[PDB]
């Protein structure tokens, strides 16, 4: 049902003026990745669906599709001027995913949903820790992104 | 800045005196003094002098001036490394014709006008083998574009 | 005194491109790139700003007929000396005169970007080099018969004992078309680039050369050093106008 609903419903994600792709990716494509992304959310998340109720099971599977749905058009999405402008423009049309909802002042992908909370939580990042690497390249900050 | 200097200088009587423009003259050149000068440059160079010759009448001159042991060698020749090898050696002049642009990496250390001295010798590196130069060798490139 | 003797004027600009050369050689693992016109002393520059730091130039000879297989040989040679703990790190010295084809300068950009060139030397060979390290890593105070860690360690060695320094001439499409072929030469190095002299540093230069010569009052020295500026600059207006 969320397959079939969010594609054919939606003209805003399959328009050209809304969605702006690095490279042209063809509709098959990001089919395949959502599947693989889903696949891998299932595995992790699969004993916790089967201890949970139907209905808050059926929220957390749409979730799941949204967040993995999200991902596999978000990477895509880039080039022009702003890369931020792109974004917040996918971020606009995106947003409105069925019943599930997004908190505001956040972008969709800063957002994961936890399946214990049940409050899409923001990305943690780990506040770097100083190296004795002599090469800066070497050095790696985690940023939410 | 009030440097001694002559009250009435001009390029053509320094570089060349009166006579050496009265044997020119006489050796298929103009008496224009644009023609002048640049007949007195390549006397006075102290790098070989790349010369462009539509309508060849810089090298009608050049032909007039060397009378002896000129040879005139196109970039187009297949033994031309060969020829300007035995040339530099025991050569009065050399000419090179064509020569547009591009000018090729075996001419490069030739075009250089530092050479080593191994002993009482003179040795310039063209080419895989080093040929023994000689003094009083003249080397002009003409080019019709 | 110790090297091949090497003139140059040392006027404020020059020295201003030495220190922003010793610079860049001065941190570790970061490539200098040198672009300039044809005599902009940058390679002379370059060997003067190398011996300024604790580091050992080695330059490559390139003959009339030569081949990838020699190339590959002359920097061989170069990794063993790096390859050694107790070692001063090796720069490497690269002009568009050295560089006879463009197939001579593929091995140069994979060691320039990361590491050593993939199959620079056998897996035999690679082993008899990490032995050596392996020393090294135990005074270090690094995990020692890993051989992850250890390997590693000595890919970062190689990059902190190895500098790569490029010279080219922006003056055709010839260099832009290796910056749109060769990906790791323009990101990975640090340019730099070479303006033409100013007149204050062209006075300088003729001060210098008119040394030991006679004249009348030496006055004309100071006076002709600078109508020798004027007459280089006053070309360059005059071939704006051409
Ligand atoms: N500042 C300077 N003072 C004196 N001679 C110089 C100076 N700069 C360059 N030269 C001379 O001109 C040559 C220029 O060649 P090089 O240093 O390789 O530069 P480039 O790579 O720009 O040709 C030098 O080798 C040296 O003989
Ligand atoms: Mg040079």
């Amino acid at each position: 049902r969320c397959f079939q609903s969010y594609f054919e419903q939606n003209i805003d994600v399959h328009d050209k003026n809304r969605v702006r792709h690095i490279c042209p990716m063809v509709d098959i494509a990001m089919i395949q990745t959502i599947c693989t992304i889903l696949d891998a959310l299932l595995i992790q998340h699969l004993p916790k669906l089967k201890q949970m109720k139907e209905e808050d099971e059926k929220q957390a599977l749409e979730a799941f599709f949204i967040f993995a749905g999200l991902w596999a058009i978000g990477g895509p999405v880039g080039g022009g001027q702003d890369d931020s402008k792109d974004m917040k423009e996918f971020n606009t049309v995106w947003k409105g995913a069925a019943k599930v909802k997004f908190p505001e002042q956040g972008l969709c992908y800063d957002y994961y949903y936890d399946i214990n909370e049940n409050k899409w939580n923001t990305w943690k990042v780990e506040d770097y820790l100083p190296n004795d690497q002599p090469l800066f390249s070497k050095i790696y900050v985690a940023t939410i992104h | 800045k009030g440097i001694p200097i002559t009250e009435g200088i001009e390029p053509l009587k320094i570089l060349t005196t009166e006579a050496i423009k009265s044997k020119w003259k006489n050796e298929g050149l103009p008496a224009d003094p644009m023609s002048l000068e640049n007949a007195a440059i390549i006397t006075a160079c102290a790098r070989w002098p790349l010369i462009i010759d539509p309508q060849l009448q810089g090298s009608t001159w050049i032909r007039g001036k060397q009378g002896e042991n000129l040879t005139t060698i196109s970039l187009s020749q297949p033994k031309w490394l060969g020829a300007l090898t035995s040339s530099i050696s025991s050569g009065r002049a050399v000419l090179i014709e064509g020569i547009q642009q591009e000018i090729d990496a075996t001419l490069d250390p030739l075009l250089q006008r530092a050479v080593k001295k191994n002993g009482n010798q003179l040795q310039l590196e063209i080419g895989g083998d080093p040929i023994d130069y000689d003094p009083n060798f003249k080397l002009f490139l003409m080019t019709k574009l | 005194e110790v090297k091949a003797q090497m003139n140059l004027v040392l006027f404020q600009q020059a020295m201003e491109h030495v220190s922003r050369i010793c610079r860049i050689l001065d941190m570790p693992g970061n490539n200098a790139l040198l672009v300039g016109v044809g005599g902009s002393g940058k390679q002379s520059l370059c060997r003067l700003s190398t011996f300024i730091n604790g580091f050992e130039i080695d330059q490559l000879v390139v003959t009339a007929s030569f081949t990838i297989n020699d190339l590959r040989n002359n920097l061989q040679e170069i990794y063993k000396k790096i390859a050694k703990p107790n070692s001063i790190a090796r720069v490497f010295m690269i002009t568009d005169s050295q560089i006879k084809e463009e197939q001579f300068l593929i091995p140069i950009n994979d060691m320039l970007n990361s590491g050593w060139i993939f199959d620079l030397f056998p897996k035999e060979d690679m082993d008899s080099l990490v032995s050596g390290v392996r020393n090294e890593a135990k005074g270090e105070g690094v995990d020692v018969n890993n051989l992850t860690a250890l390997t590693s360690y000595f890919l970062d060695k190689i990059r902190k004992n190895l500098k790569v320094v490029l010279c080219f001439s922006p003056v055709g499409d010839t260099m832009r078309i290796r910056s749109r072929k060769f990906p790791g030469i323009i990101n990975n190095t640090s340019i730099d680039w070479f303006h033409p002299w100013p007149h204050e540093a062209l006075i300088d230069v003729a001060f210098r050369f008119l040394e030991e010569i006679e004249f009348p009052t030496e006055e004309i020295r100071q006076s002709i050093s600078l109508n020798m500026a004027k007459v280089h600059s006053s070309i360059d207006t005059a071939n704006e106008k051409f």
